[PDB]
Order: structure tokens, then C-alpha cells, then sequence
RNA sequence: UCGAUGUCGGCUCGUCGCAUCCUGGGGCUGAAGAAGGUCCCAAGGGUUGGGCUGUUCGCCCAUUAAAGCGGCACGCGAGCU
RNA sequence: CAAGUCUGGGCUAAGUGGUAAAGGAUGUGGCGCCGCGAAGACAGCCAGGAGGUUGGCUUAGAAGCAGCCAUCCUUUAAAGA
């Protein structure tokens, strides 16, 4: 995936207009200033009372709901992708897939069990064969 | 069923006019319509 | 969208609509046309919607001719604002259409697809339409 | 084509045919068997040669049938005259084949029975419509 | 074709046209009379005819005259004709746009394409006895892109036109593929 | 209306509208039954008790056949707070 | 509520009259020009209602009836790729 678009059409939103709270005058009592944008398919509800108007407060509550969504709709593209990679990454002593040793001169594929003797040659790009075998050992257990 | 623009759907649809209102009789129910 | 690439002035007076189309009363292009029966301002969003509606209907087929162009800007003040303090900002553009104007034309399409087509295009216009053929509309000279 | 209320007309392969891939089970759904049309059937397919064999079936509900063999479909017999195997993803004016005038009368010695006309010219102008279906040119 | 015509005294234009008579005028380089020719037959005729085939104009004088219509002013709102100009003739060679048929099937109607018969009625200078009809053209060779035009056609002996010759008479253009959408 | 028309919410008392939340009829259904959905006719009568907040509006606890949306100077302070 | 339940010809069946739009419908009444009508189907009523051929391609499958392309020819009273 590559695009970045979250156009929340007001199709799943339940906006409420409650009477403003706090200071003001006759107008805060009698004008339905406060607004509550409710995201129905999720459960999240944002409110605004900063200004004295309803059309500037539901729009300011969407400039906030879009923000908190732009972090909780990307947090899932980071949590659906942190278990989608796999598991082999300890880097510790004992988690190796292939061993390259130029001392006695050989390459050991710990998956298939093969022992190639050209290490300085594998370090040039000749990988077709151990990729041939890694695509048989890997997709052979499923 | 009850809508503002009532027309004939399939070939077998017939345009009846009962009780002052425009209706639509047909073989299968889903095609019944009554203007109103 | 479907606005004009450039304009000498950004905002312009609303004006009015005295009947008669002045020009555009004959076909001169395709085989079937859609003629406007009531006067109105057609927004580019309608022109667009109507066009797509035709291509969608008879997908991969004849050619469509759009005889009008939205060159008049439409102004609209913001919400909760009082009157005055200068003219609003342009929200889009509209083409002025009067009774008798041939808005669309179609060619290289069966008379069935053509009718059905234009009948759908008229369902997107804020007014009433009429579909025509071609015959006396030959003002070549 | 025969009678109705229990029949099926298919165009079997050539050489082997017993499983289910081609139409093998479709006839069992409408009533059929495995021991009646496999080995005690390929007596004709071993003779007709290869490719496709438009032999059909007629159910009676007792393992009986009117196994009326037919002549290879005009879709295949044309791949022989021109050469191509498929025909064209979409016919029209462009096609990867060619078929001269008398090329269409070479198959006239193949398809002759139940076509409708005994003659060669009152039955070739039929396949000329089939030369605008798969595509195959008519060198002229 | 034929058609009855009457003499107009010049009285109540807008009235004589509602009562059924259609106003008009017949003229040439000599005389010019005002007349009224009922909508009924006029319509019927004018639609079959046009401004190509000659017409008769039997007045109360019998005087049947050969003529061609030059100008027909419509009514804008709600189609209807308001006037018609009759060009009298004789043996004088003059112009007139002659119908155009385009027998053929361009190669631009196999993979998407439609014929835009731009000027399907070319104007040509020629005398009365020399007034043809369906001046067909070939279309069986018009490829998708590049397309014929101008006066590069078959002008029967006597067709001394008046074009350029460049005026694109017809063209083959692509279809209207659903594949569109955009923005930005 | 500024030589005065007391302005939120709660309490009391209600009454009216239907574009109906129940209950009553009914047409479809991707209605097997049961239970659902949508739409039409129909208010006659019902529409609960708490936690939080001045709250209206809301979230929540436990129920319910349902816990309807609105008008009445967002009813009602010469009735109360 | 003063003065014609006046005279002659029409139109409407909704209480329209006695509020409203896009848009729907064999509501009525009067005009048009086109079909096709003893090669007497206008509707019911009797039988037909075909073959190459399942057109190709695409497809688990695409047999006229998912879709794209071409869209002719033959037998007859007729029957479409
Ligand atoms: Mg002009
Ligand atoms: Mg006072
Ligand atoms: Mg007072
Ligand atoms: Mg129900
Ligand atoms: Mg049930
Ligand atoms: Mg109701
Ligand atoms: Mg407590
Ligand atoms: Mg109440
Ligand atoms: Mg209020
Ligand atoms: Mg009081
Ligand atoms: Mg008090
Ligand atoms: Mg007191
Ligand atoms: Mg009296
Ligand atoms: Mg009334
Ligand atoms: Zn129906």
C-alpha cells in the first residue's frame, strides 16, 4: 500500500448540539452552542466549546477527530505490520539462517543443511541456488 | 412499493388505477407498486 | 474540474435571464440533441455528472458533444457572517442557459442508446428538457 | 440434438476420457455411469483420430443411450485449414490466420451430413460466417 | 417538388402565421413578392426536401416557378419556422449546398471510433439543369487517426464548387471510453 | 416591546402534532419455524429506577414490551426553586 | 347580501375550484401524421417454436441468458449467433 487518504464522509458521524457550559450571558443559556461529533463505527466522541458558534465548533471538532484518527488509523498500519513481518530477528548467538566462514572456507545453510565451499564466491551475488533451496525448505512445511 | 415515480419494471408489468391512486399489478410481488 | 484556465476578472455581477436563447438553437453537430426548456444557471458539477452519466450508460461507443461552458463565477459568503464587508468568494462556476439552448449532442450511437442516454442526462439538470433529431436545423447557408 | 427431459450433448476430448475435468461428472448429475462411456465408448474415439469429438448422450434412466457420434465442431476443423490453435481473443479485421477461397472447400469433404445442404456451395457460405467469428482471414 | 402559394398583401404578419399561413418572400435580381404558404404542406414538403431540391410555386397566376430556399428563420423557444426566403431561378448558374452521402465503413469502426461528418452538405456553383443529388464519397479507407477532408472528392462534370479546398468535410475520431476519472 | 416582554436547568401541572419507541393490522423479504429487516395504515393508551455532572445533551449500572422524537415565549418563577 | 338560480356553445368528477416543484400514470376530451387491416393477429385460442452452433475468447462453468469481440450464412411457413 502507498496512498494516504482518510476522507471521513459525514455518513457514519452522529453530531449532537448540547447547550454551552460555563460563562456567557443570555446567549450561552439560549443558544445550542456546544457540539459533540460522535464516530459511530468506532465509539470515539470529540467535543468543542472553545468558540461561540456551532458551525465553527463542529468544524473545529473535525479538525481534531481527523487528527486523533490520523494517529489511531496509522497505529494499526504499524500493528498490522509488526506481526506481518515474521519473528526471526533476535540477532543473538544461536539464531542464524546461514553461516559464512572464510577461515576453513565454507558456507553453511542452517535451514537446508547444505555446506558450500565457496564463501568468497557467494559474496559476489551467486545466490540463485541457496534461494532455490530456501524456497523449497520454507514453502514445504505449510 | 410506495414511491413518487411509478413505472413498469418487467414485460409482464401492468399499470392499474384503483381507488383514485395509480397502482402496478404483476406476477412476482417485488414488482407491486402504489403511487403515493 | 471544468473551469476556465484564465480570466481577466475574478468576481462578476449576477445579472438576469430574459427569455430566448439568442444563439445555439440548432443542432449543427451530432444526430440527437438535448434542448433546455427552462432558464437557469448550470453548475460545472451538473455538466460533469451528466457527461459521465452518458459514457457510463453506453460505455465504449459514440462521441459526445458538450455545447455549453461554465464561465460565470458564483459567489457565496461564508456561514454565520453578516451582510456587507465586500463581495463573497467564488464557490464554483456556472453556465447561463436559456430556453431553446441545445446543451448536448450525441453521434455514432443507436437511436435507442441515444434516447435513453439523454433521458438520463435530463434527470441531472435543475430544469426540464426535450430531445430532438436533426432536419431543419441546417443553417449552413 | 434429439429429445428432451433428460439428455446432454458434449464435445469429448480424444485419446483419454473417464475422469471429471471435461464434463465427466456433469452427465452423472443428470443421470449417467462410469462403466458405460469410457472404454466401451472409445471404440469410436480410437478411430476418429484426435482433437475434439462432438459425440453426445441421451438418458433413459437405465444405462441406455443414443450415443450418436458427430463431426468435429466447425471451431476446430478450421484450426486445421489455417493452423492457429485458438482463433483470436476478439475477432474482427485483425487475425493471426489466413484462409484462401478454396481453403473453405477443403473442409467440405469433412462436414457433409446433417449440415442441411448436400452440396458444397450451399453449405460453405455457412462456414464463411464462422470465418468472422474466430477471425481467420479470407485471402482476397 | 410542387406546392401551392398565395399572394400576401402585407397585412398582420403575426396573425397570418397563426391562422395557418406561413409568411415568406420570393425574390431574385428582378422582382420580389411577399407571400403566405400554409405550414401544413410546407412542413411536410420542407422536411422531405430541404434547400437542395427545387420547388414549384403555383400562384393565382398559374405561374409555376422553380425556386430554392435560402433563409428559414426559426422561432427559438419551441421549434417552429417564422420566415422563408425563396430564390427564383431561370438558367443562371448559381450556388447551393448539395447533400452528401458517405458510403463506406471507415477502418475507424473496429477498435473504437465514430464518423463526424462535419460539412455533410457542400456549397457548389452550377446551373439549374445541372442539379444532382447524393454526391457520395468513400469512407471505406478512413483510418482511426488521420482522416480525409477538403474538397478532395468526385465532383461530377459541372460541379464548380466554392470551398478552399481545405474545409474538413468529415473525420474519424476515437470513442468515449468509460476509463476516465482524475483531479489534481 | 428598552416610562421593562425575568433569561438555563430541575420540580409541579399538563396538552397538542406524527415524520410512531412499544402494543394493534398489513405488503414484501436474500420470510422454512422462531426471531429479524424495510415500508404502509394507525396515537387510543403507555413510555421505569439509579451513579456522574448545575446541566439540557450524554456515558454507565439493573430492568423493560418500549424506555419515541417534537410544539406549546427551546410551555409553565403574579406556581416553586 | 343589493342586483340573472338569464340566454347560446363547450371543458372538469377532483370539493379540483378553495396553496406548491422536479417527476410519474391506457384519467378524460379534441386535434396530428405514420403504420398495418380478405400476403383479413389487434388480443386470446391449435401447433410449431430448427441446424452449423456450445461462435470465438475469457472462465470452476460462461452451452443464446457473467462479461469482451464479430455478428454473417444455411434449411424453411417461420425461428435471433
Ligand atoms: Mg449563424
Ligand atoms: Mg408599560
Ligand atoms: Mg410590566
Ligand atoms: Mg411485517
Ligand atoms: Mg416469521
Ligand atoms: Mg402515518
Ligand atoms: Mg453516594
Ligand atoms: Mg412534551
Ligand atoms: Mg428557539
Ligand atoms: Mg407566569
Ligand atoms: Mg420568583
Ligand atoms: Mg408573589
Ligand atoms: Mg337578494
Ligand atoms: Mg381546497
Ligand atoms: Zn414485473
Amino acid at each position: 500500500d502507498e496512498e494516504v487518504e482518510v476522507v471521513l464522509k459525514p455518513e457514519e458521524l452522529r453530531i449532537d448540539v448540547m447547550r454551552a457550559s460555563g460563562p456567557g450571558g443570555q446567549g450561552v443559556n439560549t443558544t445550542d452552542s456546544a457540539v459533540r461529533v460522535v464516530h459511530l463505527p468506532t465509539g470515539i466522541t470529540v467535543t468543542c466549546q472553545t468558540t461561540r458558534s456551532q458551525i465553527k465548533n463542529k468544524e473545529l471538532a473535525l479538525k481534531i477527530l481527523k487528527a486523533r484518527l490520523y494517529e489511531l488509523e496509522r497505529k494499526k498500519r504499524e500493528e498490522e505490520l509488526k506481526a506481518l513481518r515474521g519473528e526471526v530477528r533476535p540477532i543473538e548467538w544461536g539464531s542464524q539462517i546461514r553461516s559464512y566462514v572464510l577461515d576453513k572456507n565454507y558456507v553453511k545453510d542452517h535451514r537446508t543443511g547444505l555446506m558450500r565451499h565457496d564463501p568468497e564466491n557467494v559474496l559476489d551475488g551467486d545466490l540463485m541456488d541457496l534461494i532455490w533451496a530456501g524456497l523449497e525448505w520454507k514453502a514445504g512445511r505449510r | 412499493k410506495v414511491r413518487a415515480s411509478v413505472k413498469r419494471i418487467c414485460d409482464k408489468c401492468k399499470v392499474i388505477r384503483r381507488h383514485g391512486r395509480v397502482y402496478v399489478i404483476c406476477e412476482n410481488p417485488k414488482h407491486k407498486q402504489r403511487q403515493g | 474540474m471544468l473551469m476556465p484556465r484564465r480570466m481577466k476578472y475574478r468576481k462578476q455581477q449576477r445579472g438576469r435571464l430574459k427569455g430566448a436563447t439568442k444563439g445555439g438553437d440548432y443542432v449543427a453537430f451530432g444526430d440527437y440533441g438535448l434542448v433546455a426548456l427552462e432558464p437557469a444557471w448550470i453548475t460545472a458539477q451538473q455538466i460533469e455528472a451528466a457527461r459521465v452519466a452518458m459514457v457510463r450508460h453506453f460505455r465504449r461507443g459514440g462521441k459526445i458533444f458538450i455545447r455549453i461552458f461554465p464561465d460565470k463565477p458564483y459567489t457565496k459568503k461564508p456561514l454565520e457572517v453578516r451582510m456587507g464587508k465586500g463581495k463573497g468568494n467564488v464557490e464554483g462556476y456556472v453556465a447561463v442557459v436559456k430556453p431553446g439552448r441545445v446543451m448536448f449532442e450525441v453521434a455514432g450511437v443507436t437511436e435507442e442508446q441515444a434516447m435513453e442516454a439523454l433521458r438520463i442526462a435530463g434527470h441531472k439538470l435543475p430544469i426540464k428538457t426535450k430531445i430532438v433529431r436533426r432536419d431543419a436545423y441546417d443553417e449552413a447557408q | 440434438m434429439k429429445k428432451v427431459v433428460a439428455v446432454v450433448k458434449l464435445q469429448l476430448p480424444a485419446g483419454k476420457a473417464t475422469p471429471a475435468p471435461p464434463v465427466g461428472p456433469a452427465l452423472g448429475q443428470h443421470g449417467a455411469n462410469i462403466m458405460e462411456f469410457v472404454k466401451a465408448f472409445n471404440a469410436a474415439t480410437a478411430n476418429m483420430g484426435d482433437a475434439i469429438v462432438p459425440v453426445e448422450i441421451t438418458i433413459y434412466a437405465d444405462r441406455s443411450f443414443t450415443f450418436v457420434t458427430k463431426t468435429p465442431p466447425a471451431s476446430y476443423l478450421i484450426r486445421k485449414a489455417a493452423g492457429l490453435e485458438k482463433g483470436a481473443h476478439k475477432p474482427g479485421r485483425e487475425k493471426v490466420g489466413r484462409i484462401t477461397w478454396e481453403q473453405v472447400l477443403e473442409i467440405a469433404k469433412q462436414k457433409m451430413p446433417d449440415l442441411n445442404t448436400t452440396d458444397l456451395e450451399a453449405a460453405a457460405r455457412m462456414i464463411a460466417g464462422s470465418a468472422r467469428s474466430m477471425g481467420v482471414e479470407v485471402v482476397g | 417538388y410542387r406546392l401551392k402559394a398565395y399572394y400576401r398583401e402585407g397585412e398582420k404578419p403575426s396573425a397570418l402565421r397563426r391562422a395557418g399561413k406561413l409568411p415568406g418572400v420570393m425574390y431574385n435580381r428582378h422582382l420580389n413578392r411577399k407571400v403566405y404558404v400554409d405550414l401544413v404542406e410546407f412542413d411536410k414538403v420542407f422536411r422531405q426536401a430541404s434547400i437542395h431540391h427545387v420547388i414549384v410555386l403555383e400562384l393565382p397566376d398559374g405561374q409555376s416557378l422553380p425556386t430554392l430556399v435560402r433563409q428559414v428563420n426559426l422561432d427559438k423557444r419551441r421549434r417552429r419556422p417564422e420566415h422563408v426566403d425563396f430564390f427564383v431561378l431561370s438558367d443562371e448558374p448559381v450556388e447551393m449546398y448539395v447533400p452528401l452521402r458517405f458510403v463506406g465503413t471507415p477502418a475507424g469502426v473496429r477498435a473504437g471510433g465514430v464518423l463526424q461528418e462535419i460539412h455533410r452538405d457542400i456549397l457548389v456553383k452550377v446551373s439549374p439543369r445541372n442539379i444532382p443529388e447524393f454526391i457520395e464519397v468513400d469512407v471505406s479507407g478512413l483510418e482511426i487517426g488521420d482522416s480525409l477532408h477538403a474538397s478532395d472528392l468526385k465532383l461530377p462534370p459541372g460541379v464548380e464548387l466554392a470551398v478552399s479546398p481545405e474545409e474538413t468535410i468529415a473525420a474519424v475520431v476515437p470513442p468515449e471510453d468509460v476509463e476516465k476519472l482524475a483531479e489534481e
